[PDB]
């Protein structure tokens, strides 16, 4: 049981620390890493490896199915739609309604698209300017601020509505969402004038105006292919949803059979967590799925039925079933959902996008007996010095400021600035210095190297100053083990597929920190500093 | 397969060892005085007093193990430890959340590149012929064969041992008349191309994807 | 996460203590977070890496060229090598080679060894 | 057999929807205490029971 | 045979004339082809047939008007030609325009908007846009693909300019 505790790593360090406060310090951290590594990591990298690869199986049989191919026809079909009703609206107009032309001149025109997306980001920023006491003027400048953005994105909203087919104005999905989100704010203005308004009222309208934000990441196709495949695929989300959704009932309808109202100890009632009522059996399975305080809820069950012994404290059976069923259930929904769909999306990007491309293209100092030599045995030196180096200012004592060992690091650090300021003397040898067409200057990584050096060799400019500046420059001087990036050739390549990687995240990274910013601002609507506890 | 991906993959590993190294020696000189004492998270179990101790502790942020608590620790107002002759930083919630972040991006990194590296093996059907079914082979032949021993000398029939997966319609006596079994089971247990031409079609192939002694492959 | 939802769950008013189980509704705004947000976007996050890893290594596709099991047999061309046996030649020698080689003592040394750690 | 044709599948999954539903609304009161609404949820188990077994003696 | 002095040009729609949203994937267009041809191009309204042409009575110098104009040194507009064979009986050495819906599914969307009177009409529409799906492209010559005007409308003038 214990061991198992430790595998799903909630309530590790528990353990870890009860034991050592048993039999010292030293060796035991070994047994507990060792079993966090193996176990958790390993079994964690096979599981995603034969659901991943498995999910490449299903994957190549739908493609079979016809599922991305279906996708691309109702992508290509709803797209046309606006193109040639585009012709019958530049059609329409070959009462006088000449306006007409430049009215829809603007819609299209990007200082009217900027000046919108301008607008929005003055939406976020009176929205996301809340704050617990609010000065009392800032409440009437946001309010302000909402009816004035409200007004204007209502007028423009009408003028789209007009100047474009109100019909192929609502094909469009993002168009259809806009319009959703100014009813939403009339709404508002409703409510809020007749004084009818409701605690529900106030955050789903928060809410929508927060929707409204989402007008900015229109450009962008990435999130867009995403966004069409999630559609798509909403009749297939609802089934897995539908499904984990009944085993959290199952599995907290049998804990309400089991744990209902047993946890009821003579201890103080912080069991706040508890299977009493239906809607906190609820929370308290939802908690263990995720396994934030497993820990808590099991040792509660185990001492409800009893302490521990064999007729009671079989209940373990029930927690361990419930987590490993959930966290292999959630895993298989979600990597599904969010691979498949994915998948499927991010082909999009490389289906249409990339025939269309095809479609336009259719359509159409001294320099004399200097030493570069010993250049290669340096290598593997000026390698095994820097690892030297980083290991010495490991070994550093933080805690004593008059240390017996600080002042002999700071000999090695004295020895090893020589050494490593050796190499900076030489490259004033090379092709580089700034000069010669900047030869230095198109490697930055070379530049790095004397940027810790000279933070290195600042440290000392100041040292003697005994000065509170200098506490900054030991911080940073840490940079020295990164010298080995540039000094290593697999390295580079690793940090490099890794920036790659990174370049290639930008888009998922940035949708989940917006939304993330909607949900931070929907919770501060709500909670705005009445969590306060005496 | 999975262990000697890990060793094909190392240098990703040493930056995750980078990282921790880097984190550590940072966290060890900003909230390195501060005070121990139980009741808080910062005790005498977790500190940044000693390497390992900070490697530790980080470790533990790393496995999402009540990180929140020890970042509320280190945030600054809080005594100075004896040694000192107060300390704690403001820096800490940005350490903690970058680290939290990089470390579990380059976990991320890491086991998605160990499955980009056997992404062969954890996908397969397990329908078509593998190297598992060479190795079998191989091991049968070698009951039948001690080292280095079989260049033809085949009379029998014993070599059965392959199943329904690659005598049915004698199909296996075709084959055996048309490392030169090892070959030939290869170029036809698939059975590729059927127009008495395979030897002269691919004997144009090995040409090209080749090396190696070529006086047997033909056979 | 557990704490933080049981001090917002007895969230009375502005500026005001907490009241047990006031409004338990607030859970959904929580229950939504975590799934969008944790589940549903890390996950996208690992599917994402996953995908962008998989174009990376196929940027070899070479779909002219025939399947990869071939391509892996074929560089196994060079199989075929000899494998150490060494059936002994000395017939005391080959008795107890035969009892120990024989799956029938495999079996019985699993057995003894799942005993020892009964 | 030929009321199987008839969809009264319908209103026997409703009725399974139906039991998830009294299930929810029964509060496991710590030591045998039972207010009025668990008083009631025995009866409609009992009525429970019998619909699903004379399902079970049809089917 | 003998160029007019001129490549008339003319347009066939996606479907029959009959009906306003023919005419209006062309009102328009026609706007811009004067637009951008200052006195290089000229522009004719007719109602009468052409297809009867030996080379009624309004057909007689219905041809000659056409040859007219012709001869001025033109764009013909008319509600006959449904398919090129319709001008395949005389040999003027004109150049014709076809409006294409890739997918028939659009059809429909667009009729469903303009009005429910020839809603249910849609399958004589339609008839004749598969009609327009037949002919070769020896009968197909110019190229209407891309959907809205702007793209579409650059792919009218580089045809223009195979003379002019
Ligand atoms: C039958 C199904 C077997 C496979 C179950 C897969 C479970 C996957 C899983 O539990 O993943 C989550 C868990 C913790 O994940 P973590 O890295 O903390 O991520 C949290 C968010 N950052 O990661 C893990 O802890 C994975 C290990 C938990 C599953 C262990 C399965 C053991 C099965 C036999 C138990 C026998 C008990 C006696
Ligand atoms: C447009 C993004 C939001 C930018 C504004 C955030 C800062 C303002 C709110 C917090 C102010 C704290 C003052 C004490
Ligand atoms: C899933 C692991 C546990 C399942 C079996 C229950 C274990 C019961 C045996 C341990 C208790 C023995 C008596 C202890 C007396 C203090
Ligand atoms: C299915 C995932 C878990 C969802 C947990 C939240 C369920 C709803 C709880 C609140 C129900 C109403 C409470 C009583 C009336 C205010
Ligand atoms: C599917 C819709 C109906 C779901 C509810 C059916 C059972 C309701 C009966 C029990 C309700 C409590 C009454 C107890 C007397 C105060
Ligand atoms: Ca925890
Ligand atoms: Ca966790």
């Amino acid at each position: 049981l214990t061991v198992f505790q430790c595998i799903t790593m909630e309530g590790w360090t528990d353990v870890l620390y009860w034991v050592n406060d048993a039999v010292g310090r030293d060796w035991p951290w070994i047994y507990f890493v060792t079993l966090i590594i193996i176990g958790s990591f390993f079994v964690l990298n096979l599981v995603l490896g034969v659901l991943s690869g498995e999910f490449s199986k299903e994957r190549e049989k739908a493609k079979a199915r016809g599922d991305f191919q279906k996708l691309r026809e109702k992508q290509q079909l709803e797209e046309d739609l606006k193109g040639y009703l585009d012709w019958i609206t530049q059609a329409e107009d070959i009462w006088n309604r000449f306006c007409r032309r430049k009215c829809r001149a603007a819609v299209k025109s990007n200082v009217f698209y900027w000046l919108v997306i301008f607008l929005v980001f003055l939406n976020t920023l009176t929205i996301a300017s809340e704050h617990y006491n609010q000065p009392n003027w800032l409440t009437e400048v946001q309010d302000t601020a909402n009816k004035a953005l409200l007004a204007l994105f209502t007028a423009e909203m009408l003028l789209k509505m007009y100047s474009l087919g109100l019909q192929a104005y609502f094909v469009s999905l993002f168009n259809r969402f806009d319009c959703f989100v100014v009813c939403g704010g009339i709404l508002e203005t409703i409510l809020v004038e007749t004084k009818i308004m409701s605690p529900l009222g106030i955050s789903v309208l928060r809410c929508v105006r927060l929707l409204r934000i989402f007008k900015i990441t229109r450009y962008w196709n990435s999130l867009s292919n995403l966004v069409a495949s999630l559609l798509n695929s909403v009749r297939s989300i609802a089934s897995l949803l539908l499904l984990l959704f009944l085993f959290i009932i199952i599995f907290s309808l049998l804990g309400m059979q089991l744990f209902g109202g047993k946890f009821n100890f003579d201890e103080m009632q912080t069991r706040r967590s508890t299977f009493d009522n239906f809607p906190q059996s609820l929370l308290t399975v939802f908690q263990i799925l995720t396994g934030e305080d497993w820990n808590s809820v099991m040792y509660d069950g185990i001492m409800a039925y009893g302490g521990p012994s064999f007729p009671g404290m079989l209940v373990c059976i029930y927690f361990i079933i419930l987590f490993i069923c959930g966290n292999y259930i959630l895993l298989n929904v979600f990597l599904a959902i969010a691979v498949d769909n994915l998948a499927d999306a991010e082909s999009l990007t490389s289906a249409q996008k990339e025939e269309e491309e095809e479609k336009e293209r259719k359509k159409l100092f001294r320099l004399q007996c200097h030493r570069i030599v010993n250049d290669t045995i340096f290598t593997n030196l000026i390698l095994f010095f820097i690892l030297l180096s980083s290991i010495s200012l490991a070994a550093e004592d933080p805690v004593q400021h008059t240390s017996f060992r600080n002042h002999i690091l700071f000999y090695f650090d004295i020895v090893f600035t020589t050494i490593f300021t050796l190499e900076i003397i030489l490259k004033m040898t090379a092709y580089g210095a700034f000069l010669h067409k900047g030869s230095f200057c198109r490697n930055y990584f070379n530049i790095l190297d004397l940027l810790v050096v000279s933070v290195s060799l600042i440290s000392f400019g100041i040292q003697s100053s005994a000065i509170n500046v200098v506490k900054i420059l030991r911080v940073l001087r840490v940079l020295r083990p990164l010298r080995a990036i540039n000094r290593a050739k697999g390295l580079k390549h690793v940090v490099q597929c890794v920036f790659v990687a990174i370049r290639t995240i930008g888009n998922i990274v940035i949708v989940t920190t917006l939304l993330q910013f909607m949900f931070a601002c929907i919770g501060v609507q709500l909670f705005k500093g009445k969590l306060y506890t005496c | 397969t999975f262990i000697k991906s890990f060793q094909a993959l190392p240098y990703v590993a040493l930056l995750i060892v980078m990282l921790f190294f880097i984190y550590a020696v940072i966290g060890m000189q900003v909230f390195g005085k501060i005070a121990l004492n139980d009741t808080t998270e910062i005790n005498r179990n977790n500190n940044f007093q000693t390497f390992p101790q900070a490697v530790l502790l980080l470790f533990r942020c790393a496995t999402g193990e009540a990180w929140q608590d020890i970042m509320l620790a280190c945030m600054p107002g809080k005594k100075c430890a004896p040694e000192s002759e107060p300390c704690g930083s403001s820096f800490a919630v940005f350490y903690f959340i970058s680290f939290y972040m990089l470390c579990a991006f380059l976990i991320i990194n890491l086991f998605v590149a160990v499955i980009m590296d056997n992404f062969d093996y954890l996908t397969r059907d397990w329908s078509i012929l593998g190297p598992h079914h060479l190795d079998e082979f191989k091991r049968i032949w070698a009951e039948y064969d001690p080292e280095a021993k079989g260049r033809i000398k085949h009379l029998d029939v014993v070599t059965l041992l392959r199943r329904i997966q690659p005598c049915p319609h004698r199909v296996a006596c075709k084959r055996l008349v048309s490392n030169a079994t090892l070959f030939a089971l290869v170029r036809t247990a698939l059975r590729i191309k059927t127009e008495g031409n395979l030897e002269q079609a691919n004997e144009e192939l090995r040409a090209i994807i080749k090396k190696l002694l070529d006086q047997v492959v033909p056979p | 996460w557990p704490e933080l939802l049981y001090r917002s769950i007895d969230s009375h008013t502005e500026d005001k203590g907490p009241i047990y189980n006031y409004r338990v509704e607030i859970s959904i705004f929580f229950i939504i977070y975590i799934i969008i947000i944790a589940f549903f976007m890390m996950n996208i996050f690992v599917g994402f890496v996953i995908v962008t890893f998989q174009e990376q290594g196929e940027q070899e596709y070479k779909n002219c060229e025939l399947d990869k099991n071939q391509r892996q047999c074929v560089e196994y061309a060079l199989k075929a090598r000899p494998l150490r046996r060494y059936i002994p030649k000395n017939q005391h020698q080959y008795k107890v080679w035969y009892v120990v080689n024989s799956t029938y003592f495999e079996y019985l040394m699993f057995v003894l060894i799942l005993l020892n750690t009964i | 057999s030929i009321v199987e044709w008839k969809p009264f599948e319908i209103i026997i999954l409703l009725t399974i929807f139906a039991n998830c539903v009294a299930l929810a609304i029964y509060i496991p009161f710590p030591e045998d205490d039972s207010n009025a609404t668990n008083s009631n949820l025995e009866r409609v188990e009992y009525l429970f029971l019998i619909i699903f077994t004379v399902e079970a003696f049809l089917k | 045979d003998v160029v007019p002095s001129m490549r008339p040009v003319v347009l066939v729609g996606p479907s029959l004339k009959g009906y306003e949203v023919t005419d209006m994937m062309q009102k328009a267009l026609f706007d811009f082809l004067k637009h951008r041809f200052e006195g290089r191009i000229s522009i004719t309204r007719v109602t009468a047939d052409i297809s009867l042409a030996k080379r009624l009575a309004e057909v007689q110098s219905e041809i000659e008007r056409i040859f007219e104009l012709a001869r001025t040194l033109v764009v013909l507009d008319a509600d006959t030609i449904n398919h090129p064979a319709q001008l395949s009986k005389t040999s003027l050495a004109p150049i014709i325009v076809y409006v294409k819906i890739s997918s028939p599914k659009v059809l429909q969307r667009l009729i469903k908007s303009r009005g429910k009177s020839q809603a249910k009409h849609l399958n004589v529409q339609m008839v004749a846009a598969d009609k327009l799906a037949q002919c070769p492209p020896e009968l197909f010559d110019v190229i209407l693909d891309e959907n809205q005007l702007e793209d579409a409308c650059e792919h009218l003038a580089d045809y223009l300019e195979a003379y002019w």
